[PDB]
C-alpha cells in the first residue's frame, strides 16, 4: 500500500547512487581517479584528461 | 699487507637493478609514519591514497581482505599493513555554511550555521542542533513562531542588547 | 557578495562550503615481506676473483 | 633427478559431470558486508560440463596409468575428492620442455615448492612413498618429475610441515592474467562417496605469483604408495569463461550465494 511513498524514496536514492557511481567512470581519461592522474602524470599531461 | 694502497686488495660490490616489463619483486624500505586516529588526515595504505578520519573499527575483516568498500565503492575500511588491525575511514567533516542574518537595515549582527557538522570540527555562543552547529545564536527555551527557519524544527529570530536567538 | 547586493534581507543565505582539510599525512606500508640478503654478499668472509 | 621409465603406459578414459554451482572465488581482496555486487570475471559457469577422471596411487600390477595433458585456456578449476592427499602437484606450460619456461607447483611431505624453470619433464612423473614399518609411518623416498631444470626464473619454498600420509574435497582455481598466476583454494569435509558434490562454497585466495609466463597446457601429479605386494582419488576439471556474476556478501563478508547472469532468463532478471 505504501508503495507510492516507498517508490519516491527509492527513486531519490537511486539517483544519488547513480550520481555517486558516475565518479567511477573514466569518460575516456586514463583513469577515473583524479589523484592517480595528478601523481602519475605532469600537469601538462594531466590537464588533457 | 705492506704494499701501497694502489697494490692493496679492494673488495668491490656492484648493485645492478634489472627493471623489466614484468611485475616487480624488490622494493626499497617502505617509509611508514606513525598511525594517527580520530583526526582528518591524508592517509596512504599500500598505495591506496585518500583523505579521511581513521578510527578503531569493530568490523570482522577476513584474513585475506585488505580493504572495505560500500555501495559507493569508496574505501570505507582499511587494514594497517604493519599491525593487522582494521580501521574505519570516515569522510573529513564538511558541509554548507549559511548565515542567519536579520535584515541589514535592522542589524549587522549575524549567526553562522555549519550544516550537518558536529560542534567539534569548527575552529571556534555555540549551539548543536540536528541541522548543524549554529554559532552566534543564543539558545532560548521559550518557543515563538518561526522567523528564519534553520531546520530540524529550529528557527532563529532577532529579538531582545538585542541578539539572534534560536529556538 | 553572494547576493550581489549591499542590502541583505532577513533570512538564511547559503554562502560557502566549510571543509576540514587534513592537518597531516600518514603513510602505512608493509614493513617486512622478506629481507634481501645484502649481508651475505658484503659480509662474506671470502670474495671471488 | 633421473626419470623412471615404464614400459607400459595407459590412461583411463575421461567422464563428464554437471558442475552444479561451484567454482566461485573472491574476485578481489575487498571486504563487502550484507550487499550484492556484480562482477565480470573469469568464473566457472554454473552447470558446465566438467571432465573428471581417477588417479591411481597403487599398483596391484605392472601397468603405469598416467594422467592426461589438458589445455589451460584462460584458467582452470580443479577439484580433487580423496581420503589421503593423493594429488600433490601440477605442471604448467606450453611445450612442457626445456625449450620454453615451465612452472611446477608441488606440495611434498615437507613443504610447498613452486619453481618456474626451463624444466624437461619426465614422460611419467613419479612420486613414491614407502611405509616405514619400524616407524609405522609412510615416508616419501622417490621424486622423479623432471630430467633437467635450467635457467630458473622463479623459486618459492613454503615453511616445512608434515603432511598426513569421510572424504576431503579440495577445490583449486588457477588463473593466469596480466603475467600473474593466481591460485585460490578451498578445503571441505565431504561425506559423498562418488561424484562432484552439489553445493556452494567460496574459495579464499591462496597465493598470487608474478611468474609472467605463457601457459596453455597442464597436467596433474599423483602420489604412489610402494608396497611389498582400490579407493583411488578422483579429480574434476572445468574451464573458466568470462562471465558476469552477482555475488551476495553476508554480514561477515562471506560470499553466501552467487547467481550466474547468463545461465537463464531468471538469473538475467536477478
Ligand atoms: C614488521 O611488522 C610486524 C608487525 O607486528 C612486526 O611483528 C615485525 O617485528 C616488524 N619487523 C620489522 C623489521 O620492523
Ligand atoms: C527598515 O525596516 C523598517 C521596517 O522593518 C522600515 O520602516 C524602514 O523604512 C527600513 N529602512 C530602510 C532604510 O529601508
Ligand atoms: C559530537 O561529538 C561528541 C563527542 O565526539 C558526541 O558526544 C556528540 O554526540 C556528537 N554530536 C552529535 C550530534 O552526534
Ligand atoms: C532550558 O530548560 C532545560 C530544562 O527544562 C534546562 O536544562 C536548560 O538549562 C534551560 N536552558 C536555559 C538557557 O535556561
Ligand atoms: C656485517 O657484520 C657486522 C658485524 O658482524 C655488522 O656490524 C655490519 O652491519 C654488517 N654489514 C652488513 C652490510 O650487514
Ligand atoms: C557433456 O558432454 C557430453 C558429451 O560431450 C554430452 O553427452 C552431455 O550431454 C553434456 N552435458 C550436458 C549437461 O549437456
Ligand atoms: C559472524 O562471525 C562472528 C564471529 O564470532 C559470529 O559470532 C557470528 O555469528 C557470525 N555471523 C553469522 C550471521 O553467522
Amino acid at each position: 500500500a505504501l508503495g507510492k511513498l516507498q517508490d519516491v524514496v527509492n527513486q531519490n536514492a537511486q539517483a544519488l547512487n547513480t550520481l555517486v557511481k558516475q565518479l567511477s567512470s573514466n569518460f575516456g581519461a586514463i583513469s577515473s581517479v583524479l589523484n592517480d592522474i595528478l601523481s602519475r602524470l605532469d600537469p601538462p599531461e594531466a590537464e588533457v584528461q | 699487507p705492506t704494499y701501497g694502497v694502489g697494490y692493496q686488495p679492494y673488495r668491490v660490490v656492484v648493485l645492478s637493478f634489472e627493471l623489466l616489463h614484468a611485475p616487480a619483486t624488490v622494493c626499497g624500505p617502505k617509509k611508514s609514519t606513525n598511525l594517527v586516529k580520530n583526526k582528518c588526515v591524508n592517509f596512504n595504505f599500500n598505495g591506496l591514497t585518500g583523505t579521511g578520519v581513521l578510527t578503531e573499527s569493530n568490523k570482522k575483516f577476513l584474513p585475506f581482505q585488505q580493504f572495505g568498500r560500500d555501495i559507493a565503492d569508496t574505501t570505507d575500511a582499511v587494514r594497517d599493513p604493519q599491525t593487522l588491525e582494521i580501521l574505519d575511514i570516515t569522510p573529513c567533516s564538511f558541509g554548507g555554511v549559511s548565515v542567519i542574518t536579520p535584515g541589514t537595515n535592522t542589524s549587522n549582527q549575524v549567526a553562522v550555521l555549519y550544516q550537518g557538522v558536529n560542534c567539534t570540527e569548527v575552529p571556534v555562543n555555540v549551539f548543536q542542533t540536528r541541522a548543524g552547529c549554529l554559532i552566534g545564536a543564543e539558545h532560548v527555551n521559550n518557543s515563538y513562531e518561526c522567523d528564519i527557519p534553520i531546520g530540524a524544527g529550529i528557527c532563529a529570530s532577532y529579538q531582545t542588547s538585542q541578539s539572534i536567538i534560536a529556538y | 557578495c553572494t547576493l550581489k547586493s549591499f542590502t541583505v534581507e532577513k533570512g538564511i543565505y547559503q554562502t560557502s562550503n566549510f571543509r576540514v582539510q587534513p592537518t597531516e599525512s600518514i603513510v602505512r606500508f608493509p614493513n617486512i615481506t622478506n629481507l634481501c640478503p645484502f649481508g651475505e654478499v658484503f659480509n662474506a668472509t671470502r670474495f671471488a676473483s | 633427478s633421473q626419470c623412471v621409465n615404464f614400459t607400459t603406459r595407459t590412461q583411463l578414459p575421461p567422464a563428464y559431470t554437471n558442475s552444479f554451482t561451484r567454482g566461485v572465488y573472491y574476485p578481489d581482496k575487498v571486504f563487502r558486508s550484507s550487499v550484492l555486487h556484480s562482477t565480470q570475471d573469469l568464473f566457472l559457469p554454473f552447470f558446465s560440463n566438467v571432465t573428471w577422471f581417477h588417479a591411481i596411487h597403487v599398483s596391484g600390477g605392472t601397468k603405469r596409468f598416467a594422467n592426461p595433458v589438458l589445455p589451460f585456456n584462460d584458467g582452470v578449476y580443479f577439484a580433487s575428492t580423496e581420503k589421503s592427499n593423493i594429488i600433490r602437484g601440477w605442471i604448467f606450460g606450453t611445450t612442457l620442455d626445456s625449450k620454453t619456461q615451465s612452472l611446477l607447483i608441488v606440495n611434498n611431505a615437507t613443504n610447498v615448492v613452486i619453481k618456474v624453470c626451463e624444466f624437461q619433464f619426465c614422460n611419467d612423473p613419479f612420486l613414491g612413498v614407502y611405509y616405514h614399518k619400524n616407524n609405522k609411518s609412510w615416508m616419501e623416498s622417490e621424486f622423479r618429475v623432471y630430467s633437467s631444470a635450467n635457467n630458473c626464473t622463479f623459486e618459492y619454498v613454503s615453511q616445512p610441515f608434515l603432511m598426513d600420509l569421510f572424504k576431503n574435497l579440495r577445490e583449486f582455481v588457477f588463473k593466469n592474467i596480466d603475467g600473474y598466476f593466481k591460485i585460490y583454494s578451498k578445503h571441505t569435509p565431504i561425506n559423498l562417496v562418488r561424484g562432484l558434490p552439489q553445493g556452494f562454497s567460496a574459495l579464499e585466495p591462496l597465493v598470487d605469483l608474478p611468474i609472467g609466463i605463457n601457459i596453455t597446457r597442464f597436467q596433474t601429479l599423483h602420489i604412489s604408495y610402494l608396497t611389498p605386494g582400490a579407493g583411488a582419488a578422483a579429480y574434476y576439471v572445468g574451464y573458466l569463461q568470462p562471465r558476469t556474476f552477482l555475488l551476495k556478501y553476508n554480514e561477515n563478508g562471506t560470499i553466501t550465494d552467487a547467481v550466474d547472469c547468463a545461465l537463464d532468463p531468471l538469473s538475467e532478471t536477478k
